[PDB]
């Protein structure tokens, strides 16, 4: 089967550089023109860069022309995007996409880029305690950058659960997560939010205690 | 792309048309 | 590089039903229009090229049509995995995308379950005080939240955030957080979030003071 | 401004596409 796998995304300071890679398999890569396309936080799809199958031809929109360079290694079935002098408007999910004809026909799963001057910060994780059912949660405050993951009872609780989108301001993120469990089993039987923030190498377990 | 297809060989006028904007 | 105006921005539809999206080009695009499906956490997937030609493997309940400047895309017999954002792309003159259409599930109106939470030991010991409120599993999307403290409403220092359509019950949820320096928590006693939904005359009110259940 | 391709590719594109120009990938 046709497969495209992007990699290399991360956090970069404004004015910095970063090289993205895309690995191709399941088809004759050197026969296909290829592009990079991005989805902005406002959910618009933006064509970013194009290269023809043999690498002879190249195209960039004016918003990135001169700072981005697309290239390919046909013997290694790999497509690249070298970005430089990066700006906050570049923050997006970046996709690899194949162009047998001019419309795209296969996409990768994406790699995420964040451009920010903000400093990497681990979260503070606070318990939330308040019927045949109880609703608990945890507050994850003051972290940077995205993402955080939240599980309940080591992932073993899984329908009273949903997590709300982080809100940014004062250049830190805050979110919360909710859990609904049978009132019989809590506070009779403990419930814990596991929080993970990979960028700051943080995992924290916070027990939910009643009143 | 067009350079790989229509540079070593002459391409038809129908074929070239498919590359236009 | 032509402008595509896609509409509507969002739709609600019921299982088994039928939906229609339109794309309008700023100039004639000679039927070179494609349609993509995009789900959260995946890459886009191509449905239709040359206005109405199905990509192999794509179910026949998807279709498209149009000419010149006016095009449309349709789903017959809506299935739950059809919930996604859909985009059009013209490729007559370079290439350009429509803004997208978010497709969600219709559902029976349902009221929010509201829950109040006071700040914890951890937080006050660190100089802050955060009171949170959950408005969970309600429909339709829109809700409003008012915070009440000492009998009067307070409307600054509050930010709110909305879940997307929950894939489990087709409901939405919302979270409201009023955050204070820790020394306006012990100043006051009474804290209240009330949730007003089209499902009820009177808001659903939850509150606490100086000993919490 | 001499040409690169033995087929006179650039000049032939001016004739076929005129002034709207061309892109490197065909649309059908």
């Amino acid at each position: 089967e046709v497969q495209l796998v992007e990699s290399g995304g991360g956090l970069v300071k404004p004015g910095g550089s970063l090289k993205l890679s895309c690995t191709a398999s399941g088809f004759a890569f050197s026969d296909y023109d290829m592009s990079w396309v991005r989805q902005t936080p406002e959910k618009r799809l933006e064509w970013v860069a194009f290269i023809s199958n043999g690498g002879y031809s190249t195209y960039y929109p004016d918003t990135v022309k001169g700072r981005f360079t697309i290239s390919r290694d046909n013997a290694e079935n790999t497509l690249y995007l070298q970005m430089s002098s990066l700006k906050s408007e570049d923050t997006a999910i970046y996709y690899c996409a194949r162009q047998g004809l001019r419309y795209f026909d296969y996409w990768g799963l994406g790699t995420t880029l964040t451009v920010s001057s903000a400093k990497t910060t681990p979260p503070s994780v606070y318990p939330l305690a308040p019927n045949s059912m109880v609703t608990l949660g945890c507050l994850v405050k003051g972290y940077f950058p995205e993402p955080v993951t939240v599980t309940w009872n080591s992932g073993s609780l899984s329908s009273g659960v949903h997590t709300f989108p982080a809100v940014l301001q004062s250049d830190l993120y805050t979110l919360s997560s909710s859990v609904t469990v049978p009132s019989s089993t809590w506070p009779s039987e403990t419930v814990t939010c596991n929080v993970a923030h990979p960028a700051s190498s943080t995992k924290v377990d916070k027990k939910i205690v009643p009143r | 792309g067009i350079v790989e297809q229509c540079c070593t060989s002459i391409c038809s006028l129908y074929q070239l048309e498919n590359y236009c904007n | 590089d032509i402008q595509m105006t896609q509409s509507p921005s969002s739709l609600s539809a019921s299982l088994g039903g039928r939906v229609t999206i339109t794309c309008k080009a700023s100039q004639d695009i000679n039927k070179y229009l494609a349609w993509y499906q995009h789900k959260p956490g995946k890459g886009p997937r191509l449905l239709i090229h040359y206005t109405s030609t199905l990509q192999p493997g794509i179910p026949s309940r998807f279709s498209g049509s149009g000419s010149g400047r006016d095009y449309s895309f349709s789903i017959s017999n809506l299935e739950p995995e059809d919930v996604a954002t859909y985009y059009c792309l013209q490729y007559d003159s370079l290439l350009s995308f429509g803004a997208g259409t978010k497709l969600e599930l219709k559902r029976a109106d349902a009221a929010p379950t509201v829950s109040i939470f006071p700040p914890s030991s951890e937080q006050l010991t660190s100089g802050g005080a955060s009171v949170v409120c959950f408005l969970n599993n309600f429909y339709p999307k829109d809700i409003n939240v008012k915070w009440k403290i000492d009998g009067s409403e307070r409307q600054n220092g509050v930010l709110n955030s909305w879940t997307d359509q929950d894939s489990k019950d087709s409901t939405y949820s919302m979270s409201s957080t009023l955050t204070l320096t820790k020394d306006e928590y012990e100043r006051h006693n009474s804290y209240t979030c009330e949730a007003t939904h089209k499902t009820s005359t009177s808001p659903i009110v939850k509150s606490f003071n100086r000993n919490e259940c | 401004n001499q040409h690169l391709c033995g087929s006179h590719l650039v000049e032939a594109l001016y004739l076929v596409c005129g002034e709207r120009g061309f892109f490197y990938t065909p649309k059908t």
